[PDB]
Protein backbone atom coordinates (compact mmCIF):
# COMPACT_ATOMS: atom_id res chain seq x y z
CA UNK A 1 0.00 0.00 0.00
CA UNK A 2 1.16 3.71 -0.22
CA UNK A 3 2.20 6.08 2.22
CA UNK A 4 0.05 8.00 3.72
CA UNK A 5 0.86 10.44 7.15
CA UNK B 1 -19.58 11.32 27.69
CA UNK B 2 -17.68 8.44 29.75
CA UNK B 3 -14.33 11.06 30.34
CA UNK B 4 -17.28 14.35 31.16
CA UNK B 5 -15.82 14.06 34.40
CA UNK B 6 -12.40 14.52 33.94
CA UNK B 7 -10.21 17.68 33.97
CA UNK B 8 -9.16 18.64 30.35
CA UNK B 9 -5.26 18.67 31.10
CA UNK B 10 -5.82 14.93 33.22
CA UNK B 11 -7.39 13.71 29.64
CA UNK B 12 -4.35 15.07 27.83
CA UNK B 13 -1.78 13.79 30.03
CA UNK B 14 -3.33 10.23 30.28
CA UNK B 15 -3.64 10.26 26.20
CA UNK B 16 -0.03 10.74 26.26
CA UNK B 17 0.78 7.83 28.53
CA UNK B 18 -1.77 5.78 26.80
CA UNK B 19 0.40 6.67 23.03
CA UNK B 20 3.61 5.48 25.67
CA UNK B 21 1.72 2.02 26.21
CA UNK B 22 0.65 1.95 22.68
CA UNK B 23 -2.92 1.72 24.25
CA UNK B 24 -4.12 3.63 20.87
CA UNK B 25 -8.28 3.07 21.93
CA UNK B 26 -7.54 4.30 24.97
CA UNK B 27 -5.67 7.21 23.75
CA UNK B 28 -8.57 8.30 21.10
CA UNK B 29 -11.01 7.89 23.93
CA UNK B 30 -9.04 10.24 26.19
CA UNK B 31 -8.41 12.93 22.85
CA UNK B 32 -12.27 12.92 22.35
CA UNK B 33 -12.93 13.87 25.87
CA UNK B 34 -10.24 16.69 25.61
CA UNK B 35 -12.07 17.96 22.81
CA UNK B 36 -15.79 17.25 23.72
CA UNK B 37 -14.32 20.06 26.67
CA UNK B 38 -14.96 22.93 23.80
CA UNK B 39 -11.82 24.09 23.76
CA UNK B 40 -9.55 24.83 20.63
CA UNK B 41 -6.54 22.55 20.44
CA UNK B 42 -2.85 23.82 20.24
CA UNK B 43 -0.96 22.08 17.73
CA UNK B 44 0.43 19.52 20.40
CA UNK B 45 -2.97 18.62 21.25
CA UNK B 46 -3.83 18.22 17.19
CA UNK B 47 -0.88 15.71 16.73
CA UNK B 48 -2.60 13.98 19.62
CA UNK B 49 -5.87 13.69 18.32
CA UNK B 50 -4.79 12.68 14.75
CA UNK B 51 -2.27 9.23 16.04
CA UNK B 52 -4.90 8.10 18.54
CA UNK B 53 -7.77 7.55 15.57
CA UNK B 54 -4.59 6.93 12.81
CA UNK B 55 -3.75 4.07 14.69
CA UNK B 56 -7.38 2.38 15.91
CA UNK B 57 -8.75 3.31 12.56
CA UNK B 58 -5.05 1.70 10.65
CA UNK B 59 -5.84 -0.81 12.66
CA UNK B 60 -9.00 -1.67 11.60
CA UNK B 61 -8.69 -1.63 7.92
CA UNK B 62 -5.45 -3.71 7.64
CA UNK B 63 -8.25 -6.55 9.07
CA UNK B 64 -10.76 -5.66 7.03
CA UNK B 65 -8.45 -5.48 3.76
CA UNK B 66 -7.58 -9.52 5.84
CA UNK B 67 -10.99 -10.73 5.67
CA UNK B 68 -12.24 -9.00 2.26
CA UNK B 69 -9.14 -10.91 0.75
CA UNK B 70 -10.56 -13.99 2.38
CA UNK B 71 -14.35 -13.04 1.62
CA UNK B 72 -12.76 -12.59 -2.03
CA UNK B 73 -11.96 -15.98 -2.31
CA UNK B 74 -15.17 -17.33 -1.17
CA UNK B 75 -16.47 -15.88 -4.40
CA UNK B 76 -14.31 -17.81 -6.96
CA UNK B 77 -15.01 -20.72 -9.10
CA UNK B 78 -14.08 -23.81 -7.24
CA UNK B 79 -14.37 -22.19 -3.77
CA UNK B 80 -16.22 -24.39 -1.52
CA UNK B 81 -19.27 -23.19 -0.06
CA UNK B 82 -18.73 -22.29 4.52
CA UNK B 83 -21.77 -19.74 4.86
CA UNK B 84 -22.63 -16.27 5.92
CA UNK B 85 -19.53 -15.84 8.66
CA UNK B 86 -16.83 -14.72 6.37
CA UNK B 87 -19.16 -11.80 5.26
CA UNK B 88 -21.35 -11.17 8.38
CA UNK B 89 -17.36 -10.70 10.48
CA UNK B 90 -16.05 -8.73 7.15
CA UNK B 91 -19.58 -6.45 7.93
CA UNK B 92 -18.84 -6.58 11.87
CA UNK B 93 -15.26 -5.02 11.54
CA UNK B 94 -16.62 -2.78 8.66
CA UNK B 95 -19.15 -1.36 10.85
CA UNK B 96 -16.66 -0.61 13.55
CA UNK B 97 -14.79 1.36 11.06
CA UNK B 98 -17.65 3.40 9.83
CA UNK B 99 -18.17 4.28 13.30
CA UNK B 100 -14.88 5.32 14.47
CA UNK B 101 -14.73 7.29 11.08
CA UNK B 102 -17.68 8.66 11.92
CA UNK B 103 -17.20 9.33 15.68
CA UNK B 104 -13.79 11.61 13.56
CA UNK B 105 -16.20 13.14 11.29
CA UNK B 106 -18.11 14.33 14.04
CA UNK B 107 -16.09 15.90 15.91
CA UNK B 108 -14.31 17.49 12.72
CA UNK B 109 -18.17 19.22 12.23
CA UNK B 110 -19.41 19.64 16.23
CA UNK B 111 -17.35 22.01 16.36
CA UNK B 112 -13.11 21.79 16.10
CA UNK B 113 -13.00 22.98 11.87
CA UNK B 114 -15.57 26.13 12.20
CA UNK B 115 -13.45 27.34 15.15
CA UNK B 116 -10.11 26.66 13.40
CA UNK B 117 -8.96 30.26 11.82
CA UNK B 118 -5.40 29.94 11.46
CA UNK B 119 -3.92 28.13 8.56
CA UNK B 120 -2.05 25.09 10.22
CA UNK B 121 -5.43 24.35 12.56
CA UNK B 122 -8.01 24.98 9.73
CA UNK B 123 -5.26 22.97 7.02
CA UNK B 124 -4.97 20.12 9.59
CA UNK B 125 -8.18 19.14 10.02
CA UNK B 126 -9.36 19.72 6.76
CA UNK B 127 -7.22 16.86 5.75
CA UNK B 128 -8.79 14.63 8.65
CA UNK B 129 -11.90 15.73 7.34
CA UNK B 130 -10.17 14.15 3.76
CA UNK B 131 -8.59 10.96 5.43
CA UNK B 132 -11.63 9.89 7.27
CA UNK B 133 -13.95 10.41 4.38
CA UNK B 134 -11.30 8.41 2.29
CA UNK B 135 -11.07 5.63 4.77
CA UNK B 136 -15.10 5.41 4.08
CA UNK B 137 -14.58 5.35 0.94
CA UNK B 138 -12.66 2.25 0.92
CA UNK B 139 -15.37 0.34 2.07
CA UNK B 140 -17.99 1.53 0.46
CA UNK B 141 -20.21 -0.04 -2.21
CA UNK B 142 -23.74 1.54 -2.23
CA UNK B 143 -25.72 4.36 -3.14
CA UNK B 144 -23.98 6.81 -1.48
CA UNK B 145 -20.33 5.10 -2.79
CA UNK B 146 -20.07 8.96 -4.52
CA UNK B 147 -21.27 11.42 -2.63
CA UNK B 148 -18.57 9.68 0.50
CA UNK B 149 -15.92 10.01 -2.26
CA UNK B 150 -16.85 13.84 -3.22
CA UNK B 151 -16.64 14.70 0.42
CA UNK B 152 -13.07 13.29 0.85
CA UNK B 153 -12.18 15.02 -2.35
CA UNK B 154 -13.95 18.54 -1.03
CA UNK B 155 -12.07 18.49 1.73
CA UNK B 156 -9.03 17.70 0.83
CA UNK B 157 -9.35 20.15 -2.28
CA UNK B 158 -10.63 23.34 0.52
CA UNK B 159 -7.29 22.19 2.59
CA UNK B 160 -5.12 22.09 -0.78
CA UNK B 161 -6.29 26.02 -1.61
CA UNK B 162 -5.71 27.25 1.81
CA UNK B 163 -2.06 25.34 2.35
CA UNK B 164 -1.08 26.54 -1.30
CA UNK B 165 -1.83 30.50 -0.57
CA UNK B 166 -1.15 30.15 3.27
CA UNK B 167 2.08 28.10 3.71
CA UNK B 168 5.68 27.55 2.60
CA UNK B 169 5.92 24.46 0.15
CA UNK B 170 8.03 22.29 2.65
CA UNK B 171 5.40 22.82 5.50
CA UNK B 172 5.09 19.58 6.99
CA UNK B 173 1.18 19.70 7.18
CA UNK B 174 1.26 21.22 3.50
CA UNK B 175 3.10 17.84 2.31
CA UNK B 176 1.14 15.67 4.38
CA UNK B 177 -1.64 16.67 3.00
CA UNK B 178 -0.62 16.49 -0.24
CA UNK B 179 0.81 13.29 -0.11
CA UNK B 180 -2.52 11.66 1.22
CA UNK B 181 -4.61 13.66 -1.28
CA UNK B 182 -2.12 12.23 -4.22
CA UNK B 183 -2.96 8.24 -2.69
CA UNK B 184 -6.45 9.64 -2.58
CA UNK B 185 -6.50 10.33 -6.61
CA UNK B 186 -4.69 7.01 -6.77
CA UNK B 187 -6.25 4.68 -5.10
CA UNK B 188 -10.34 6.25 -4.67
CA UNK B 189 -10.83 8.17 -7.37
CA UNK B 190 -9.07 6.09 -10.35
CA UNK B 191 -6.48 8.66 -11.48
CA UNK B 192 -3.06 7.48 -11.17
CA UNK B 193 -2.07 10.35 -13.43
CA UNK B 194 -3.23 13.14 -11.20
CA UNK B 195 -1.62 11.29 -8.19
CA UNK B 196 1.81 11.33 -9.96
CA UNK B 197 1.52 14.67 -11.09
CA UNK B 198 0.58 15.98 -7.53
CA UNK B 199 3.10 13.89 -5.74
CA UNK B 200 6.02 15.00 -8.80
CA UNK B 201 4.94 19.24 -8.46
CA UNK B 202 4.81 18.93 -4.64
CA UNK B 203 8.38 17.43 -3.88
CA UNK B 204 10.04 19.56 -6.81
CA UNK B 205 7.85 22.86 -5.07
CA UNK B 206 9.56 21.80 -1.54
CA UNK B 207 13.16 20.41 -3.13
CA UNK B 208 13.45 24.47 -4.32
CA UNK B 209 12.57 25.39 -0.60
CA UNK B 210 14.62 23.62 1.57
CA UNK B 211 17.13 25.97 1.18
CA UNK B 212 14.90 28.58 3.65
CA UNK B 213 15.01 25.88 6.25
CA UNK B 214 17.07 25.26 9.82
CA UNK B 215 18.57 21.65 9.79
CA UNK B 216 15.80 20.29 12.47
CA UNK B 217 12.93 21.83 9.54
CA UNK B 218 15.25 20.87 6.64
CA UNK B 219 15.06 16.90 8.66
CA UNK B 220 11.24 17.28 9.03
CA UNK B 221 10.30 18.46 5.33
CA UNK B 222 12.74 16.06 4.10
CA UNK B 223 11.28 12.97 5.54
CA UNK B 224 8.21 13.26 4.18
CA UNK B 225 9.42 14.04 0.48
CA UNK B 226 10.95 10.93 0.89
CA UNK B 227 7.42 9.52 1.35
CA UNK B 228 5.97 11.50 -1.90
CA UNK B 229 9.36 9.56 -4.06
CA UNK B 230 8.37 6.41 -2.18
CA UNK B 231 5.52 6.31 -3.95
CA UNK B 232 6.59 7.46 -7.05
CA UNK B 233 8.72 4.89 -7.46
CA UNK B 234 5.83 2.32 -6.49
CA UNK B 235 3.42 3.97 -9.01
CA UNK B 236 5.96 4.76 -12.15
CA UNK C 1 -23.95 -13.52 26.71
CA UNK C 2 -23.71 -11.31 23.50
CA UNK C 3 -22.49 -15.23 21.29
CA UNK C 4 -25.44 -17.07 22.73
CA UNK C 5 -27.36 -16.73 19.51
CA UNK C 6 -24.21 -18.17 17.72
CA UNK C 7 -24.22 -21.50 16.43
CA UNK C 8 -20.91 -23.27 17.98
CA UNK C 9 -19.43 -24.04 14.77
CA UNK C 10 -20.06 -20.43 13.39
CA UNK C 11 -18.00 -19.35 16.68
CA UNK C 12 -14.72 -21.38 15.93
CA UNK C 13 -14.89 -20.46 12.28
CA UNK C 14 -15.11 -16.75 13.80
CA UNK C 15 -12.57 -17.06 15.98
CA UNK C 16 -10.05 -18.44 13.44
CA UNK C 17 -10.45 -15.77 10.63
CA UNK C 18 -9.93 -12.82 13.79
CA UNK C 19 -6.81 -15.41 14.40
CA UNK C 20 -5.74 -14.08 10.82
CA UNK C 21 -6.71 -10.38 11.11
CA UNK C 22 -4.73 -10.54 13.98
CA UNK C 23 -8.12 -9.19 16.21
CA UNK C 24 -7.29 -11.28 19.34
CA UNK C 25 -10.24 -9.34 21.37
CA UNK C 26 -12.73 -10.60 19.14
CA UNK C 27 -10.65 -14.17 18.81
CA UNK C 28 -11.16 -14.39 22.47
CA UNK C 29 -15.10 -13.32 22.19
CA UNK C 30 -15.74 -15.56 19.92
CA UNK C 31 -14.06 -18.30 21.74
CA UNK C 32 -15.88 -17.75 24.92
CA UNK C 33 -18.79 -17.95 23.46
CA UNK C 34 -17.60 -21.21 22.29
CA UNK C 35 -17.02 -22.64 25.13
CA UNK C 36 -20.31 -21.44 26.71
CA UNK C 37 -22.29 -23.86 24.80
CA UNK C 38 -21.10 -26.15 27.44
CA UNK C 39 -19.35 -28.79 25.15
CA UNK C 40 -16.16 -29.73 25.65
CA UNK C 41 -13.38 -28.27 23.48
CA UNK C 42 -11.59 -30.30 21.08
CA UNK C 43 -7.77 -30.41 21.18
CA UNK C 44 -7.66 -27.40 18.23
CA UNK C 45 -10.22 -25.48 20.30
CA UNK C 46 -8.55 -25.29 23.66
CA UNK C 47 -5.72 -24.27 21.34
CA UNK C 48 -7.85 -21.29 20.02
CA UNK C 49 -8.81 -20.68 23.48
CA UNK C 50 -5.53 -20.21 24.58
CA UNK C 51 -4.06 -17.81 21.70
CA UNK C 52 -7.02 -15.75 22.00
CA UNK C 53 -6.69 -15.23 25.30
CA UNK C 54 -2.32 -15.21 25.87
CA UNK C 55 -2.45 -12.37 23.08
CA UNK C 56 -5.53 -10.07 25.16
CA UNK C 57 -3.52 -10.56 28.25
CA UNK C 58 -0.18 -10.32 26.72
CA UNK C 59 -0.49 -6.75 25.41
CA UNK C 60 -2.39 -5.61 28.93
CA UNK C 61 0.79 -7.25 30.73
CA UNK C 62 3.23 -4.90 28.56
CA UNK C 63 0.94 -1.83 29.11
CA UNK C 64 0.60 -2.13 32.82
CA UNK C 65 4.65 -2.52 33.08
CA UNK C 66 5.21 0.90 30.80
CA UNK C 67 2.72 2.45 33.47
CA UNK C 68 4.30 1.18 36.38
CA UNK C 69 7.48 1.86 35.19
CA UNK C 70 6.58 5.75 34.92
CA UNK C 71 4.79 4.99 38.68
CA UNK C 72 7.55 4.04 39.97
CA UNK C 73 10.12 7.07 38.44
CA UNK C 74 6.75 9.89 39.66
CA UNK C 75 7.97 8.05 43.19
CA UNK C 76 11.94 8.94 43.54
CA UNK C 77 13.36 11.52 44.95
CA UNK C 78 13.69 14.57 43.20
CA UNK C 79 10.53 13.89 40.29
CA UNK C 80 7.90 16.89 40.51
CA UNK C 81 4.27 15.94 41.79
CA UNK C 82 2.38 15.28 38.50
CA UNK C 83 -1.12 14.29 40.74
CA UNK C 84 -3.59 11.42 40.15
CA UNK C 85 -3.19 10.47 36.79
CA UNK C 86 -0.50 8.30 36.45
CA UNK C 87 -1.77 5.90 39.34
CA UNK C 88 -5.09 6.44 38.18
CA UNK C 89 -4.13 4.80 34.59
CA UNK C 90 -1.64 2.53 35.38
CA UNK C 91 -5.25 1.31 38.30
CA UNK C 92 -7.41 1.14 35.09
CA UNK C 93 -5.32 -0.82 32.82
CA UNK C 94 -4.36 -3.21 35.98
CA UNK C 95 -8.36 -3.83 36.60
CA UNK C 96 -9.29 -4.14 32.97
CA UNK C 97 -6.10 -6.88 32.85
CA UNK C 98 -7.89 -8.32 36.00
CA UNK C 99 -11.10 -8.54 34.29
CA UNK C 100 -9.35 -10.46 31.82
CA UNK C 101 -7.84 -12.90 34.17
CA UNK C 102 -10.94 -13.93 35.96
CA UNK C 103 -13.12 -14.13 32.85
CA UNK C 104 -10.44 -17.06 32.00
CA UNK C 105 -10.50 -18.47 35.04
CA UNK C 106 -14.53 -18.21 35.29
CA UNK C 107 -14.42 -20.70 32.08
CA UNK C 108 -11.94 -23.11 33.38
CA UNK C 109 -13.97 -23.05 36.57
CA UNK C 110 -17.60 -23.25 35.13
CA UNK C 111 -16.78 -26.24 33.74
CA UNK C 112 -13.75 -26.75 31.43
CA UNK C 113 -11.70 -28.61 34.30
CA UNK C 114 -14.41 -30.62 35.76
CA UNK C 115 -15.13 -32.21 32.58
CA UNK C 116 -11.34 -32.88 31.47
CA UNK C 117 -10.55 -36.38 32.19
CA UNK C 118 -7.60 -36.85 29.62
CA UNK C 119 -3.79 -35.65 30.45
CA UNK C 120 -4.07 -33.63 27.55
CA UNK C 121 -7.18 -31.80 28.05
CA UNK C 122 -6.61 -31.61 32.20
CA UNK C 123 -3.21 -30.91 32.21
CA UNK C 124 -3.50 -28.19 29.22
CA UNK C 125 -5.95 -26.11 31.61
CA UNK C 126 -4.51 -26.13 35.00
CA UNK C 127 -1.46 -25.01 33.41
CA UNK C 128 -3.87 -22.01 31.81
CA UNK C 129 -5.18 -21.77 35.53
CA UNK C 130 -1.40 -21.56 37.10
CA UNK C 131 -0.66 -19.10 33.86
CA UNK C 132 -3.97 -16.53 34.59
CA UNK C 133 -3.21 -16.76 38.77
CA UNK C 134 0.17 -16.04 37.59
CA UNK C 135 -0.88 -12.76 35.91
CA UNK C 136 -2.77 -11.86 38.59
CA UNK C 137 0.05 -12.28 41.08
CA UNK C 138 2.09 -9.79 38.98
CA UNK C 139 -0.29 -6.98 40.07
CA UNK C 140 -1.06 -8.09 43.46
CA UNK C 141 0.06 -6.16 45.86
CA UNK C 142 -2.83 -6.53 48.76
CA UNK C 143 -4.06 -8.98 51.50
CA UNK C 144 -4.69 -11.88 48.77
CA UNK C 145 -1.03 -11.79 47.43
CA UNK C 146 -0.17 -14.54 49.38
CA UNK C 147 -3.47 -16.72 48.22
CA UNK C 148 -3.10 -16.17 44.72
CA UNK C 149 0.94 -17.18 44.51
CA UNK C 150 -0.72 -19.99 46.13
CA UNK C 151 -3.57 -20.80 43.81
CA UNK C 152 -1.03 -20.37 40.72
CA UNK C 153 1.46 -22.99 42.74
CA UNK C 154 -1.46 -25.54 43.23
CA UNK C 155 -2.35 -25.52 39.58
CA UNK C 156 0.78 -25.75 38.27
CA UNK C 157 1.79 -28.39 40.98
CA UNK C 158 -1.23 -30.75 39.49
CA UNK C 159 -0.25 -30.34 35.98
CA UNK C 160 2.51 -30.98 36.61
CA UNK C 161 1.51 -34.16 38.50
CA UNK C 162 -0.16 -35.28 35.72
CA UNK C 163 1.90 -34.23 33.31
CA UNK C 164 5.22 -36.52 34.78
CA UNK C 165 2.50 -40.05 35.14
CA UNK C 166 0.60 -39.39 31.81
CA UNK C 167 2.90 -37.95 29.43
CA UNK C 168 6.48 -38.67 27.82
CA UNK C 169 9.29 -36.02 28.76
CA UNK C 170 9.00 -34.89 24.94
CA UNK C 171 5.31 -33.63 25.34
CA UNK C 172 5.24 -30.23 24.13
CA UNK C 173 1.99 -29.66 26.48
CA UNK C 174 4.50 -31.23 29.26
CA UNK C 175 7.15 -29.11 28.24
CA UNK C 176 5.21 -25.77 27.86
CA UNK C 177 3.97 -26.25 31.61
CA UNK C 178 7.77 -26.72 32.79
CA UNK C 179 9.04 -23.63 31.32
CA UNK C 180 5.64 -21.72 32.53
CA UNK C 181 5.95 -22.96 36.34
CA UNK C 182 10.06 -22.40 36.23
CA UNK C 183 9.17 -18.74 35.27
CA UNK C 184 6.58 -18.57 38.10
CA UNK C 185 9.21 -20.19 40.48
CA UNK C 186 11.86 -17.09 39.14
CA UNK C 187 9.67 -14.34 38.77
CA UNK C 188 6.62 -14.70 41.33
CA UNK C 189 7.68 -17.21 44.28
CA UNK C 190 11.52 -15.51 44.50
CA UNK C 191 12.59 -19.38 44.02
CA UNK C 192 15.62 -18.67 41.21
CA UNK C 193 17.23 -22.05 42.27
CA UNK C 194 14.34 -24.20 41.76
CA UNK C 195 13.56 -22.24 38.63
CA UNK C 196 16.80 -22.78 36.91
CA UNK C 197 16.92 -27.07 38.63
CA UNK C 198 13.12 -26.96 36.69
CA UNK C 199 14.51 -26.01 33.64
CA UNK C 200 17.36 -28.20 33.62
CA UNK C 201 15.73 -31.55 34.77
CA UNK C 202 12.92 -30.92 32.19
CA UNK C 203 15.29 -29.94 29.23
CA UNK C 204 17.72 -33.09 29.90
CA UNK C 205 14.84 -35.22 30.05
CA UNK C 206 13.37 -33.99 26.66
CA UNK C 207 16.71 -34.61 25.27
CA UNK C 208 17.24 -38.31 26.02
CA UNK C 209 13.86 -39.17 25.11
CA UNK C 210 13.92 -37.14 21.61
CA UNK C 211 14.97 -40.44 19.82
CA UNK C 212 11.68 -42.08 20.36
CA UNK C 213 9.92 -39.39 17.67
CA UNK C 214 9.49 -38.75 14.39
CA UNK C 215 10.95 -35.23 12.35
CA UNK C 216 7.75 -33.27 13.29
CA UNK C 217 7.72 -34.26 16.68
CA UNK C 218 11.02 -33.66 17.14
CA UNK C 219 10.78 -30.31 15.67
CA UNK C 220 7.63 -29.23 17.87
CA UNK C 221 9.75 -30.73 20.54
CA UNK C 222 13.10 -28.63 20.27
CA UNK C 223 11.44 -25.84 19.56
CA UNK C 224 10.22 -25.51 23.30
CA UNK C 225 13.41 -26.99 24.31
CA UNK C 226 14.80 -24.28 23.46
CA UNK C 227 12.89 -21.42 25.25
CA UNK C 228 13.99 -23.36 28.12
CA UNK C 229 17.82 -23.10 27.30
CA UNK C 230 17.26 -19.28 26.35
CA UNK C 231 15.54 -19.32 30.30
CA UNK C 232 18.65 -20.64 31.49
CA UNK C 233 21.16 -18.69 29.67
CA UNK C 234 19.15 -15.60 30.89
CA UNK C 235 19.18 -16.84 34.23
CA UNK C 236 22.94 -18.03 34.44
CA UNK D 1 11.53 -10.96 30.08
CA UNK D 2 11.92 -14.46 30.13
CA UNK D 3 9.87 -17.06 27.73
CA UNK D 4 7.14 -18.54 28.42
CA UNK D 5 3.99 -20.61 26.03
C1 LIG E 1 1.39 20.66 15.44
C2 LIG E 1 1.15 20.02 14.08
O1 LIG E 1 0.54 20.59 13.18
N1 LIG E 1 1.64 18.78 13.91
C3 LIG E 1 1.40 18.02 12.68
C4 LIG E 1 2.68 17.94 11.95
C5 LIG E 1 3.73 17.28 12.84
C6 LIG E 1 3.88 17.98 14.19
C7 LIG E 1 2.54 18.08 14.84
C8 LIG E 1 5.07 17.16 12.10
N2 LIG E 1 4.72 15.75 11.92
C9 LIG E 1 5.28 14.89 11.08
O2 LIG E 1 6.23 15.29 10.41
C10 LIG E 1 4.82 13.42 10.98
N3 LIG E 1 3.35 13.32 10.95
C11 LIG E 1 2.54 14.14 10.18
C12 LIG E 1 3.00 15.00 9.16
C13 LIG E 1 2.10 15.80 8.47
C14 LIG E 1 0.75 15.72 8.78
CL1 LIG E 1 -0.37 16.73 7.92
C15 LIG E 1 0.27 14.87 9.76
C16 LIG E 1 1.17 14.08 10.46
C17 LIG E 1 5.46 12.79 9.72
C18 LIG E 1 5.19 11.30 9.72
O3 LIG E 1 5.70 10.69 10.91
C19 LIG E 1 5.09 11.21 12.09
C20 LIG E 1 5.36 12.68 12.23
C21 LIG E 1 3.64 15.74 12.92
C1 LIG F 1 -3.91 -29.45 20.93
C2 LIG F 1 -2.93 -28.93 21.97
O1 LIG F 1 -2.82 -29.42 23.09
N1 LIG F 1 -2.18 -27.88 21.60
C3 LIG F 1 -1.25 -27.23 22.54
C4 LIG F 1 0.12 -27.55 22.11
C5 LIG F 1 0.33 -27.09 20.67
C6 LIG F 1 -0.72 -27.64 19.71
C7 LIG F 1 -2.08 -27.34 20.24
C8 LIG F 1 1.77 -27.39 20.21
N2 LIG F 1 2.02 -25.96 20.43
C9 LIG F 1 3.21 -25.37 20.51
O2 LIG F 1 4.20 -26.07 20.34
C10 LIG F 1 3.35 -23.86 20.74
N3 LIG F 1 2.45 -23.39 21.81
C11 LIG F 1 2.26 -24.06 23.02
C12 LIG F 1 3.07 -25.12 23.48
C13 LIG F 1 2.78 -25.73 24.69
C14 LIG F 1 1.70 -25.28 25.43
CL1 LIG F 1 1.33 -26.06 26.94
C15 LIG F 1 0.90 -24.23 25.01
C16 LIG F 1 1.18 -23.62 23.80
C17 LIG F 1 4.83 -23.55 21.09
C18 LIG F 1 5.03 -22.05 21.12
O3 LIG F 1 4.67 -21.46 19.87
C19 LIG F 1 3.29 -21.67 19.54
C20 LIG F 1 2.99 -23.15 19.42
C21 LIG F 1 0.61 -25.57 20.51
MG1 LIG G 1 -11.87 22.07 34.22
MG1 LIG H 1 -21.55 -2.77 5.33
MG1 LIG I 1 -3.87 21.22 -9.04
MG1 LIG J 1 -26.34 -25.40 17.65
MG1 LIG K 1 -5.65 -2.25 41.76
MG1 LIG L 1 10.08 -31.35 41.62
Amino acid sequence: FPATV
Amino acid sequence: GAMGSMERASLIQKAKLAEQAERYEDMAAFMKGAVEKGEELSCEERNLLSVAYKNVVGGQRAAWRVLSSIEQKSNEEGSEEKGPEVREYREKVETELQGVCDTVLGLLDSHLIKEAGDAESRVFYLKMKGDYYRYLAEVATGDDKKRIIDSARSAYQEAMDISKKEMPPTNPIRLGLALNFSVFHYEIANSPEEAISLAKTTFDEAMADLHTLSEDSYKDSTLIMQLLRDNLTLWT
